[PDB]
This record gives C-alpha cells, structure tokens and sequence, in this order.
C-alpha cells in the first residue's frame, strides 16, 4: 500500500469511526463533527476549537447540500483545505533560496 | 504531537514533495513526474485512466505541471473514489 | 484604495456570490445555479461545452455543488482560454 | 461583456502591460514582476526576498520568466486569500464579508 493510499485510508477510517455513531451511518451530524474536530484536529484547529461558534460555522460552510450533516464528499474538502493551510504555513515568509518547510499547522 | 488524522494530512504534503522536489520548480510535478507519482502512489483503478489523461485533467492552467493545489484535486478525487469502493 | 487589478480580483469574489448566495450553502453553486452563471457570465466558446459537462468537471468532490475553490478552477480555465483567444 | 469577462480582461491587459516591455513580450522577468507587485498588487501583497521567492514558486517551468498561465495562479491564490480574510474568525450564522486584503 502506497503512502498516499494509507493517508486516504486514515481519512476514510477516521470519518467513519465518527459517522456510524448516530443517525445516518455515512454522515456526521453536528455532534459527531464537533467530537472529531475536538480530538482528531485538536492541533490543526487549535484556535478554532476555542470558539464553538467558529466550529459550527466551519461545519455550515462545509455542509454543501445544507442538510446539517457532512457526507464523506463534503468532509474531504476540509481535509484538502487543512492540508493546503498547513503547507501554506510551512512557507510563510519564505525567502529561499531553495525549498524548506517551517513547522506546519498546529506546530511552532 | 499530531493526531493520527493530522499526520495523514501532513503525510500528503510529504508524498507530493517526493515528486515535486525531483526537478525544477519545487511545487511542480511535470508530466513525466506525474506518471511516476501515479504508478507509485495510486491504485490500479486510478492509474487505468492513463497518466496523460490525468495530467491534462489536473493541469488546469495548462502551464506544464501539477502544482500543490492541482495535486489536491487528485487527492480529493482518489479519496472519493476509494470511499465509493470501500462503501 | 484598491488598484485596477485588485478591483478585478475582488469582483471575481462578488460574481461567485451573486450565484452562491441564491440558496442553500453560501459557498455552493448547485447545478441549476451553475447553468445560470455560465449563461450570464461566460462567453459562447465557454458555454458551448454544456452546463452539465462543466458542472461534472468542476464538482471535483462530487458533492453536488461548485464551492469557491472549484469556481476558481473555472476562472483559471476561462482566463487561459481568453488569453489564448486574444 | 459580463462582469466576469471584464475581470478576466483586466487580468490579461495588466499582465501584458508589463510583459511587452522587455525581452519575450509574453512573459514577465523578475524585475517586471516586482514592478507589477509594487504598483498593481500594492494592497493584496503587504521584503524583497519574499517577492523574489513568490516569483520562483509561480515560475512553473523554472525558466525564470512568468508566462500568463503561470501568472493566473497568483491571481487565483490572491482572490482566494482575500475571500479567506473576509471570513477570518467567522462565527456566522449566515454569510457576511469582513473587508478583504488590504482593507479593514
Ligand atoms: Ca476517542
Ligand atoms: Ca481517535
Ligand atoms: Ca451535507
Ligand atoms: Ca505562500
Ligand atoms: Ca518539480
Ligand atoms: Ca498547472
Ligand atoms: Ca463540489
Ligand atoms: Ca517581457
Ligand atoms: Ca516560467
Ligand atoms: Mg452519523
Ligand atoms: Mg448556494
Ligand atoms: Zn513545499
Ligand atoms: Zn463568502
């Protein structure tokens, strides 16, 4: 299994660990999303986790079809956005020469 | 220390740079680099599309490479496809 | 005071919200919204591809909508196509 | 001409105002890029070494020039960054925009 495949599996397995708890087994309701963010994204969303209204807005923004659940398809955009945001932070104020990563999201 | 999920996301960054740091622009995976990436990192049902087809699809600005944001298009597409296969 | 270029970029945000604020998720352009967007904002050589074809191309996570990132894919593609035309 | 088409024309016309000056008329060299940044992105990009490295990052084919195709990814990135600032710290509920890049 490639590294990339392993990472995608981690995303899928994490999502489903929470999505099966309550209601529809393939979507996260607000309760399930908040728990995932609180624990599994405790460093990447450290500041956001301090304001429950920010977390709820994040879910509202990701809830593409507006049904108050996150499908895996909607959720994976959060994964892409946070991966993007971590990489952006590793390059904040980058002067070169060459390529170097500062600490990413939730670090430093 | 990062969570299991956060480690998977930072690993996606590392995977991309395994190929983007081969040559040239540090955030560019050229057509030959993408063939290597797909042959190494992606399952058969993804590779079968053809590396050339994927490249045309991912190089949205037709500048000759897949940058990190274009790569995330691939990651999103592979993750949704893997989800559909798994479930 | 924004420059001419910065005003153009700001306006791109506004164009997207003209359609994404019609209904539902505020950063979601659903299939019927994207038909309206393309018919109103895009030139014939872009529209001729078909709204449903564009929608499938742009909804990269297949969640039923074009969010703002997905819309920027369209802006990039329209920008490069306009440049090649001119 | 739609608003979106007008916005794209502004991007094309601005790029080519700088790219036609010197050398290849369809690409920007580093000095031309710096002048565009200093004057046309004076609000959205608010250190000289950092700007040089932004160009190296945008210079996809590594030929030390910015083509239009390479340049438009800066436009997309900055449009994204401005919208993100519009929603920084957003508590909702509902949709609202704080000022974007260079404002507020
Ligand atoms: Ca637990
Ligand atoms: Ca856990
Ligand atoms: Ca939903
Ligand atoms: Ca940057
Ligand atoms: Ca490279
Ligand atoms: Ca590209
Ligand atoms: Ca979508
Ligand atoms: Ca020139
Ligand atoms: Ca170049
Ligand atoms: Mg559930
Ligand atoms: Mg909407
Ligand atoms: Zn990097
Ligand atoms: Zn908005």
């Amino acid at each position: 299994m490639s590294q990339l495949e392993r990472n995608i599996e981690t995303i899928i397995n994490t999502f489903h660990q929470y999505s099966v708890k309550l209601g529809h087994p393939d979507t996260l309701n607000q309760g399930e999303f908040k728990e995932l963010v609180r624990k599994d994204l405790q460093n990447f969303l450290k500041k956001e986790n301090k304001n429950e209204k920010v977390i709820e807005h994040i879910m509202e923004d990701l809830d593409t079809n507006a049904d108050k659940q996150l499908s895996f398809e909607e959720f994976i955009m959060l994964m892409a956005r946070l991966t993007w945001a971590s990489h952006e932070k590793m390059h904040e104020g980058d002067e070169g020469p060459g390529h170097h990563h500062k600490p990413g999201l939730g670090e430093g | 220390m990062l969570t299991e999920l956060e480690k998977a996301l930072n690993s996606i960054i590392d995977v991309y740079h395994k190929y983007s740091l081969i040559k040239g622009n540090f955030h560019a995976v050229y057509r030959d680099d993408l063939k290597k990436l797909l042959e190494t990192e992606s399952p058969q049902y993804i590779r079968k599309k053809g590396a050339d087809v994927w490249f045309k699809e991912l190089d949205i600005n037709t500048d000759g490479a897949v940058n990190f944001q274009e790569f995330l298009i691939l990651v999103i597409k592979m993750g949704v496809a893997a989800h559909k296969k798994s479930h």
